[PDB]
């Protein structure tokens, strides 16, 4: 809960400025993760972690239509029920299950 | 075999772990072989038949306690108390003492 | 009764006679429209109904009505599934199903 | 006989021409003989045993109308509104012109 300066290095993690966006390594885990300056999120995963994660990213392997994996493990049709399926309440917040916005195009 | 109780255990969130008790079903042989179902929400059915509370049926009793929770007693020597929302208790006097068997011991 | 089975409605009940009081939350109509009114209805909504509109104590046009009698929005009521009742944002899962309670469906 | 109602009559005030109806009684021979009794206060009681009012086992169906008054229907063909207070409603359809008997002819 404590704001702190970049650069910083904790715990194995680097977190940094690379290529003027914002940085954060975890290599001895296995990641590394960055946010460009637009807000854009990327995640990168080692090859330890093929067949072997699951979340909004999807399960990393051959396969991409087996991805939207449920925490119930099921497979889904609908991406919000797999996106949903994978929130994550706390103390600070206990959240709602989401739904697409409107459209008219 | 003077009574048998029995619950349904579901996957109660989205996590993996996250398992409880959605309802219960008591068999009373000495009843006619009555089968009494407690149901989530503290509803109750008997033979399928969803019965209004209170109910007197010989030495079956069933009641609203003041926390909304379904009471349930078969003679005094069987009592239950099913809050329809995945909590059970059931209490044995000591004629069933080193009687029964199931995941009570 | 009589006349409204001929089709013609009387405004006949005034506060010198026979006022139909609703419990509070409640609103008198002298014709309201009953397929719409439980949260049942939300929890079938491909049920079959017809039933004319009929004289009684209505949740007023955005609400419905629930166990209690009290009136609730669409995102509150409860949900009913196999004659057995669900909270709202309930989940459950199951090696047959995975299910969970939204808008009282 | 595919239905028989049958009323309980009974003095309601101190005078010996008040009387009323404290009761109904409907036998369905077709729904394996079941018993159904309309009681005083708007309650439903099946073959002796009290029951939680919305129900739709077989043809035939027990509701609560707006009116807080029991509607009970057995396929489109007969169907009965009892306020539990003496008043009873029974409506037939064209089918069973010419074959009914009893007080209402
Ligand atoms: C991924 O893991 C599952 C077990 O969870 C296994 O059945 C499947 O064969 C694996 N796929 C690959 C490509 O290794
Ligand atoms: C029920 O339907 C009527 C239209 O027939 C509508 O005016 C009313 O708002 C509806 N009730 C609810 C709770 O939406
Ligand atoms: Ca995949």
């Amino acid at each position: 809960d404590q704001r702190v300066s970049m650069p910083y290095a904790s715990k194995g993690l680097y977190l940094e400025t690379e290529a003027g966006y914002y940085k954060l390594s975890g290599e001895a885990y296995g990641f590394v993760a960055r946010i460009d300056g637009s807000g854009n999120f990327q995640v990168l995963l080692s090859d330890r972690y093929f067949n072997k994660t699951c979340g909004l990213c999807g399960n990393f392997n051959i396969f991409a239509e087996d991805d939207f994996m449920t925490q119930e493990g099921t497979l889904t049709s609908d991406p919000y029920d797999f996106a949903n399926s994978w929130a994550l309440s706390s103390g600070e917040q206990w959240c709602e299950r989401a739904s697409p916005p409107s459209s008219s195009c | 075999h003077s009574f048998s109780i029995v619950i349904e255990t579901v996957q109660c969130a989205d996590d993996r772990d996250a398992v409880c008790t959605r309802s219960v079903t008591v068999r009373l042989p000495g009843l006619h072989n009555s089968l009494v179902k407690l149901k989530h929400g503290a509803g109750v059915a008997m033979d399928g038949q969803d019965v209004q509370l209170p109910l007197l049926k010989g030495d079956l009793r069933i009641q609203h306690t003041v926390t909304a929770s379904v009471r349930l007693s078969y003679g005094e020597d069987l009592q239950m108390d099913w809050d329809g929302r995945g909590r059970l208790l059931v209490k044995l006097s000591p004629v069933y003492a080193g009687k029964t068997c199931g995941l009570c011991g | 009764a009589a006349c409204a089975g001929r089709g013609v409605r009387v405004a006949w009940r005034e506060p010198g006679r026979c006022e139909l009081n609703c419990p509070k939350g409640q609103v008198y109509l002298q014709c309201g429209t009953p397929c719409n009114l439980t949260c049942r209805s939300l929890s079938y909504p491909d049920e079959e109904c017809n039933e004319a509109c009929l004289e009684g104590c209505f949740c007023p046009p955005g609400l419905y009505m629930d166990e209690r009698g009290d009136c609730v929005p669409k995102a509150q009521c409860p949900c009913y599934y196999d004659g057995e009742i669900f909270q709202p944002e309930d989940i459950f899962s199951d090696h047959h199903t995975m299910c969970y309670c939204e808008d009282g469906f």
